RNA sequence: GACCCGGUGAAAUUGAACUGGCCGUGAAGAUGCGGCCUACCCGUGGCAGGACGAAAAGACCCCGUGGAGCUUUACUGCAGC
RNA sequence: GGGAUGACCCCAGGCGGUAGGGGAGCGUUCCCGAUGCCGAUGAAGGCCGACCCGCGAGGGCGGCUGGAGGUAAGGGAAGUG
RNA sequence: GGUGGAGCCUGGGAGUGAGGGCGCGAGCGAUAACGUCCGCGUCCGAGCGCGGGAACAACCGAGACCGCCAGCUAAGGCCCC
RNA sequence: AGCUGGGGCUAGGAGUGAAAAGCUAACCGAGCCCGGAGAUAGCUGGUUCUCCCCGAAAUGACUUUAGGGUCAGCCUCAGGC
RNA sequence: GCUGUUGGGAAGCAGCGCCAGAGAGGGUGAAAGCCCCGUAGGCGAAAGGUGGGGGGAUAGGUGAGGGUACCCGAGUACCCCGUGGUUCGUGGAGCCAUGGGGGAAUCUGGGCGGACCACCGCCUAAGGCUAAGUACUCCGGGUGACCGAUAGCGCACCAGUACCGUGAGGGAAAGGUGAAAAGAACCCCGGGAGGGGAGUGAAAUAGAGCCUGAAACCGUGGGCUUACAAGCAGUCACGGCCCCGAGGGGUUGUGGCGUGCCUAUUGAAGCAUGAGCCGGCGACUCACGGUCGUGGGCGAGCUUAAGCCGUUGAGGCGGAGGCGUAGGGAAACCGAGUCCGAACAGGGCGCAGCGGCCGCAAAGUCCGCGGCCGUGGACCCGAAACCGGG
RNA sequence: CGGGGGGAACCUGGGGAACUGAAACAUCUCAGUACCCAGAGGAGAGGAAAGAGAAAUCGACUCCCUGAGUAGCGGCGAGCG
RNA sequence: AGAUGGUAAGGGCCCACGGUGGAUGCCUCGGCACCCGAGCCGAUGAAGGACGUGGCUACCUGCGAUAAGCCAGGGG
């Protein structure tokens, strides 16, 4: 049977135009007080995930 | 393309003839040798009939060296098959109108 | 030609690749299979694209973004496709939603939006939207745009 | 159903094949399961019997061999030629065996 | 009974065998490697020291995110009251 | 480097090897080739071979058995060692 | 400088994730262990193919494409085996 | 509180049990047959023709993880620089 | 379609002919278009069955404005409580169904459009019936790049049989003489079995304990060799004897060298595992989807799926749809740009063929082939155990 | 007048697990599948909108393709769809 | 003083022929898979059986005290 597109993914991450996995930056669910301003600035914004791990994240999308 | 790349070959070599219709042939495989031999059809080669009167493909097609064919069914494989390929007009005009 | 004369081009009918038959082919015993393993047992491993063994994944520990959807489900609002002026070079006259789809230019179901990344030619066109760069370049070039409703 | 004999006892037929092949003689028995024919001196073989009272003195007693129908062919009575059987519809409205060479007929 | 003769005639076991001893060596306990000693070929009745002898994919021990029985103020459910 | 292209020739260098990657081939069943060719002056299979070609897996040749089937160059598909 | 089964990059397929002896530097151990745990290296692993070491995976020598009743050498050896 | 023939009844988480978890068709901590079924097995085993080139690892990090796995490392192939 | 020919047998080779709407196949003493059963093409049913197509009946069918406000499917709709179905696991939880409670209305009615309210719309529950297109295969038939007696159904044969079990239940092994029995009269040794001649046959180590008859295993004869030797049994050199006709084959006396195969191991000849021996079965596949590579087709375009027609190993039609042509963003939404932002700032993810119109190449896409991955028993065999019905 | 029982699977209704997957496991999955029972038939079920759901449109039901592993469901885990 | 051959109870290798055994090859009524056709039976006693049944009859088939079979129509 065909392949099931997982969802788990498909909720996290986003496949752009030329082929890399972007996902949102961890760090600022929670436990954010004493954070600093540059910390909490900078994870809130997207990071291309490591070539290895992408290739799989991807795998896991065959019909997007 | 495979079935206009197939006659073509057929027609490099001019092992391919046309006939404008089969004379007198009315459904006995006689009244065909006759004809075949004044078409230069010794049956020293194998045959492609392609036509769709269907009481000339009556008379050939128990011939061990002819294999008969409604022009609408002509495919490669049996041209390859044969050493020859025949056809009317008719097949021939058909032919065009599916390679077109 | 003749049946005989019938090879494939060559490398396109590759053999096959057998493992378990002998010393020679360098695939016998453990077939090309490591020793021992659950990789080397049958069924084998987990889906290795996403389990690691055990730690939590690398996908499971990333972030979940914007709204995933909720029961009874998708909305139904118009959706657009944009075609850009490049494209439409082919046609002359009169371009419309239709024969931009019979072309291969635009789905069914989707609306026609225009986009200016190319150059305009005087023709009428009739679409659903057009960008601010594809109006200027649009009317400029001696069009008649045309919305629809 | 039934098997086809093209040929019946004991009309004369052609030894078509075999080692007494051209020989002719009367049909002396059908055999159709075999599906085979005993013709009259045809396929002749020397078999041995027992000092028994039938036969006393022991020895042997040549038998008459069965054929495969396949070898055995009709003789027309007319043409007296060997030939295929057709079959003619007479207007009774019954079916005659009548020879292919001529139209003769072969009981 | 065992042992000799006539009559019948199994078994587990068995990599293949042309299968000695000592001091050493070797995956640390050698008929099979090294050196030396000894030893003519094949058997029968015997004795059990070794082929880590036979048998049973160690009951012990741990391992497996194996199992199953029993237990409770372990967790969560069901009958029942 | 020749010559032009894998035509074969010359010079130089590489070539221990488990897991494992890769490449080129042999062989078995089956299909087109085949309404063909081989076959009773003997098919497939079987026993010998100190001969032939192949690095090898294997392919022919010959003799004995055997007594009705076998199947080429070139390709295709696997219950293929 | 270095043209090497060197290096960079993209991509497909793996196996490995139980190492061991030696040498030097340490810890742990008793300035014990064919002990153990790290570091640089080496070898066996995969070279249990060859010579030496009496015999012996890892000490000395030396990286086995094939054939010769040809020559030179390494470790180690030259009274006899 | 005996032994015994014959006809009967009670069964699978259920029956019987002067109690051993004994017995329930010669192995009962949950009978046997058939089915779900080719259950699961990160464990052991077994994996079949030839030649040719390269050729490992037994490390680190995380891992109810430690004899299994994800990424990197070391091997390989095609293309590019 | 006869003859002639070799042969046990002609269908083989040779000569001369013929049919063919029939050169599919199977038989005949071997290899047959024309010898037999058949094949193409045609024929055919007194009686039972069927009859979805044709003709004929019959039950049944049908108008419009006007007023009336009787009827329009009840413990039902509807509300709450407990559940089931739907993609919906209480979720914002509607819709369909209903075990418990309360409990209406008849078109100005009522259910619905994802809690709820309104607007706008769709429908008309609580009685029932209904062909075909769809599913399976004990049965009959056609056909296979399906098996060919350890294969193929468990059974090619007297098989769900013998045998095992109290019972449910388990479950085999076993095919072939020859063209034709012409199946060996009679005689001889023997109680017989069995054999020796005779005889049959093309062939009798085709003799029914039968086609071919391999290997382990057993035995008879012959050549070399062995009773002071030692050993993974072999390899190298030499010599003696035997055979075949400056060479080879078999054999082995002496001298040299030499630790089985496989497995698992840091490491085995290894006193670690497996295997007495031989022969046959016996383990990396398939379908869909995915991802690289590859041979081709077309190329800002590529491609059809179920189906319809055709064929009877003939292919063609079918554009619904899927991938691609634009991306960015949670989204509205903008768009060669867009997102965070007050920004004309900064950053993220994005954006642009070769020769002489032509040709050539290509993004992409389609079918093949190949490696690998996902889902299924997914490389093969193996548990102890769980569960359901008997 | 009718019913009772049989039929290889196929069909609908009344009931209805578990191993397994989630690399443990309870919700979840396996799955309303396997299995038991009643019924029917050559087919069975379903079926002429108190429907679908945004077209201001469709027009009973059944089946196949497609829509689509989209919408959504989910200890938002495995997976379901 | 010395040195060297011939024995084979049996064993071993090699060749020849046989015994056993039943692989291998050809064969096939049988089996497998797909498409089509066809589709219920039954108190008018089904499905499936027991016991019988022939001049002589162990089993299989066929049949039922009318028992390898009785009547009638069609085919051949
Ligand atoms: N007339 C025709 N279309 N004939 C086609 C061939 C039919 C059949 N296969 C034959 O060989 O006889
Ligand atoms: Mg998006
Ligand atoms: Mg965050
Ligand atoms: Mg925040
Ligand atoms: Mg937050
Ligand atoms: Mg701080
Ligand atoms: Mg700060
Ligand atoms: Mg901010
Ligand atoms: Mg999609
Ligand atoms: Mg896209
Ligand atoms: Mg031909
Ligand atoms: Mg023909
Ligand atoms: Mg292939
Ligand atoms: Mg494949
Ligand atoms: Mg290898
Ligand atoms: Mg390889
Ligand atoms: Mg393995
Ligand atoms: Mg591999
Ligand atoms: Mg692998
Ligand atoms: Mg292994
Ligand atoms: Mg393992
Ligand atoms: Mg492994
Ligand atoms: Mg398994
Ligand atoms: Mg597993
Ligand atoms: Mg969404
Ligand atoms: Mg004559
Ligand atoms: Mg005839
Ligand atoms: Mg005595
Ligand atoms: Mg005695
Ligand atoms: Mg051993
Ligand atoms: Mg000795
Ligand atoms: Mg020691
Ligand atoms: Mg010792
Ligand atoms: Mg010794
Ligand atoms: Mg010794
Ligand atoms: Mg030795
Ligand atoms: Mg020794
Ligand atoms: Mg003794
Ligand atoms: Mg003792
Ligand atoms: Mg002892
Ligand atoms: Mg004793
Ligand atoms: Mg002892
Ligand atoms: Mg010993
Ligand atoms: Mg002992
Ligand atoms: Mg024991
Ligand atoms: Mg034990
Ligand atoms: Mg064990
Ligand atoms: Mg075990
Ligand atoms: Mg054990
Ligand atoms: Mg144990
Ligand atoms: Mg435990
Ligand atoms: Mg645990
Ligand atoms: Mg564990
Ligand atoms: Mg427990
Ligand atoms: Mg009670
Ligand atoms: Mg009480
Ligand atoms: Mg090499
Ligand atoms: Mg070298
Ligand atoms: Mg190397
Ligand atoms: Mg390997
Ligand atoms: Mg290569
Ligand atoms: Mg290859
Ligand atoms: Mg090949
Ligand atoms: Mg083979
Ligand atoms: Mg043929
Ligand atoms: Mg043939
Ligand atoms: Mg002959
Ligand atoms: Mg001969
Ligand atoms: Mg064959
Ligand atoms: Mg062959
Ligand atoms: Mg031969
Ligand atoms: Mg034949
Ligand atoms: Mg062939
Ligand atoms: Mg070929
Ligand atoms: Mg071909
Ligand atoms: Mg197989
Ligand atoms: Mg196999
Ligand atoms: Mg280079
Ligand atoms: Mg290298
Ligand atoms: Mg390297
Ligand atoms: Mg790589
Ligand atoms: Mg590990
Ligand atoms: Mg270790
Ligand atoms: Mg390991
Ligand atoms: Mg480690
Ligand atoms: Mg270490
Ligand atoms: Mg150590
Ligand atoms: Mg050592
Ligand atoms: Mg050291
Ligand atoms: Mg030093
Ligand atoms: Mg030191
Ligand atoms: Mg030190
Ligand atoms: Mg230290
Ligand atoms: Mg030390
Ligand atoms: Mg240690
Ligand atoms: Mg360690
Ligand atoms: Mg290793
Ligand atoms: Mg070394
Ligand atoms: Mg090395
Ligand atoms: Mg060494
Ligand atoms: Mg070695
Ligand atoms: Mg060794
Ligand atoms: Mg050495
Ligand atoms: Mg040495
Ligand atoms: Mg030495
Ligand atoms: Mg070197
Ligand atoms: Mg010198
Ligand atoms: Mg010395
Ligand atoms: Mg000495
Ligand atoms: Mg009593
Ligand atoms: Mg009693
Ligand atoms: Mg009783
Ligand atoms: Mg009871
Ligand atoms: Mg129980
Ligand atoms: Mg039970
Ligand atoms: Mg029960
Ligand atoms: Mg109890
Ligand atoms: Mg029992
Ligand atoms: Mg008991
Ligand atoms: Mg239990
Ligand atoms: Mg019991
Ligand atoms: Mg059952
Ligand atoms: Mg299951
Ligand atoms: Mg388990
Ligand atoms: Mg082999
Ligand atoms: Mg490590
Ligand atoms: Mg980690
Ligand atoms: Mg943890
Ligand atoms: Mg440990
Ligand atoms: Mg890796
Ligand atoms: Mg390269
Ligand atoms: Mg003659
Ligand atoms: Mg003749
Ligand atoms: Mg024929
Ligand atoms: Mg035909
Ligand atoms: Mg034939
Ligand atoms: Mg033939
Ligand atoms: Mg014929
Ligand atoms: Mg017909
Ligand atoms: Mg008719
Ligand atoms: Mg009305
Ligand atoms: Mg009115
Ligand atoms: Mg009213
Ligand atoms: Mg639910
Ligand atoms: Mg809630
Ligand atoms: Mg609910
Ligand atoms: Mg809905
Ligand atoms: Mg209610
Ligand atoms: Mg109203
Ligand atoms: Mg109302
Ligand atoms: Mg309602
Ligand atoms: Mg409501
Ligand atoms: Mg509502
Ligand atoms: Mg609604
Ligand atoms: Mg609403
Ligand atoms: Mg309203
Ligand atoms: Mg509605
Ligand atoms: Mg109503
Ligand atoms: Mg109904
Ligand atoms: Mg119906
Ligand atoms: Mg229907
Ligand atoms: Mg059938
Ligand atoms: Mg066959
Ligand atoms: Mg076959
Ligand atoms: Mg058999
Ligand atoms: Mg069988
Ligand atoms: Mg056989
Ligand atoms: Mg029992
Ligand atoms: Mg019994
Ligand atoms: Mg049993
Ligand atoms: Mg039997
Ligand atoms: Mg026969
Ligand atoms: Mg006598
Ligand atoms: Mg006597
Ligand atoms: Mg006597
Ligand atoms: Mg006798
Ligand atoms: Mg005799
Ligand atoms: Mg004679
Ligand atoms: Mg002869
Ligand atoms: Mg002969
Ligand atoms: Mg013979
Ligand atoms: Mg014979
Ligand atoms: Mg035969
Ligand atoms: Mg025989
Ligand atoms: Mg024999
Ligand atoms: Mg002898
Ligand atoms: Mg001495
Ligand atoms: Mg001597
Ligand atoms: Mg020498
Ligand atoms: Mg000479
Ligand atoms: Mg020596
Ligand atoms: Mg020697
Ligand atoms: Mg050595
Ligand atoms: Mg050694
Ligand atoms: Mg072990
Ligand atoms: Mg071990
Ligand atoms: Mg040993
Ligand atoms: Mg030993
Ligand atoms: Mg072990
Ligand atoms: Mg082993
Ligand atoms: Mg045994
Ligand atoms: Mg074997
Ligand atoms: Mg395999
Ligand atoms: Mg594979
Ligand atoms: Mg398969
Ligand atoms: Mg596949
Ligand atoms: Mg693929
Ligand atoms: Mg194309
Ligand atoms: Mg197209
Ligand atoms: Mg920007
Ligand atoms: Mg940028
Ligand atoms: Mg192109
Ligand atoms: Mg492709
Ligand atoms: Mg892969
Ligand atoms: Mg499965
Ligand atoms: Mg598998
Ligand atoms: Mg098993
Ligand atoms: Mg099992
Ligand atoms: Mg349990
Ligand atoms: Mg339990
Ligand atoms: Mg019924
Ligand atoms: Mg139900
Ligand atoms: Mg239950
Ligand atoms: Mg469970
Ligand atoms: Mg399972
Ligand atoms: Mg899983
Ligand atoms: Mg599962
Ligand atoms: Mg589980
Ligand atoms: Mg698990
Ligand atoms: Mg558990
Ligand atoms: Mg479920
Ligand atoms: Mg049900
Ligand atoms: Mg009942
Ligand atoms: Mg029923
Ligand atoms: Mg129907
Ligand atoms: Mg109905
Ligand atoms: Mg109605
Ligand atoms: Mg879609
Ligand atoms: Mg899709
Ligand atoms: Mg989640
Ligand atoms: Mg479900
Ligand atoms: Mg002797
Ligand atoms: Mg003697
Ligand atoms: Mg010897
Ligand atoms: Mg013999
Ligand atoms: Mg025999
Ligand atoms: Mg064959
Ligand atoms: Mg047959
Ligand atoms: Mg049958
Ligand atoms: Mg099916
Ligand atoms: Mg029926
Ligand atoms: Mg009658
Ligand atoms: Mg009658
Ligand atoms: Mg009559
Ligand atoms: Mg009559
Ligand atoms: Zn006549």
């Amino acid at each position: 049977p065909k392949m099931k597109t997982h969802k788990g993914a498909k909720k996290r991450v986003k496949i752009t135009a030329s082929g890399k996995v972007v996902a949102m930056k961890t760090g600022k669910r929670h436990l954010n007080w004493q954070k600093s301003g540059k910390e909490i600035r900078q994870k809130g914004r997207k990071f291309v995930l490591a070539k290895p791990e992408a290739e799989r994240i991807k795998l896991l999308l065959p019909y997007e | 393309k495979g079935l206009a790349m197939a006659v073509a070959d057929r027609a490099r070599e001019g092992k391919l003839l046309l006939v404008e219709a089969f004379a007198g042939v009315n459904g006995k495989t006689k009244e065909f040798l006759a004809w075949a031999k004044e078409a230069g059809l010794d049956g020293s080669e194998s045959v492609l009939l392609v036509t769709g009167n269907e009481l000339v493909r009556r008379a050939a097609r128990n011939l061990p060296w002819v294999v008969t064919l409604a022009p609408e069914g002509l495919n490669v494989y049996d041209i390859v098959r044969t050493e020859r390929l025949v056809m009317d007009l008719d097949a021939w005009e058909v032919f065009q109108n599916r390679i077109g | 030609m003749k049946l005989s004369d019938l090879r494939p081009n060559p490398g396109a009918n590759k053999r096959r690749k057998r493992v378990g038959r002998g010393p020679g082919s360098g695939h016998g015993k453990t077939a090309t299979r490591g020793h021992k393993g659950q990789k080397s047992r049958s069924g084998g491993l987990k889906d290795p694209r996403r389990f690691e063994g055990g730690r939590s994944t690398t996908l499971m520990r990333l972030p979940k973004r914007g709204m995933q959807g909720q029961v009874p489900g998708e909305i139904k609002r118009p959706r657009y496709q944009g075609v850009n002026l490049k494209d439409l070079a082919r046609f002359e006259g009169e371009v419309t939603p239709e024969l931009l789809v019979r072309a291969g230019l635009l789905k069914k179901g989707y609306r026609l939006k225009i986009l200016g990344e190319g150059e305009a030619k005087p023709l009428k066109v009739v679409a659903h939207a057009f960008s601010k760069s594809a109006l200027e370049k649009l009317k400029a070039a001696g069009g008649e745009p045309v919305l629809l409703e | 159903m039934r098997v086809k004999m093209h040929v019946k006892k004991g009309d004369t037929v052609l030894v078509a094949s075999g080692k007494y092949k051209g020989r002719v003689g009367k049909v002396k028995e059908v055999l159709p399961k075999k599906y085979a024919v005993i013709v009259e001196g045809v396929n002749i073989v020397k078999k041995a019997v027992r000092v028994s009272p039938k036969y006393p003195q022991g020895g042997f007693i040549e038998k008459e061999a069965p054929l495969h129908a396949s070898k055995v062919r009709p003789i027309c009575p007319a043409c007296g030629k060997p030939t295929r059987v057709r079959k003619k519809f007479l207007e009774n409205g019954k079916k005659i065996r009548v020879c292919a060479k001529c139209g003769g007929a072969l009981d």
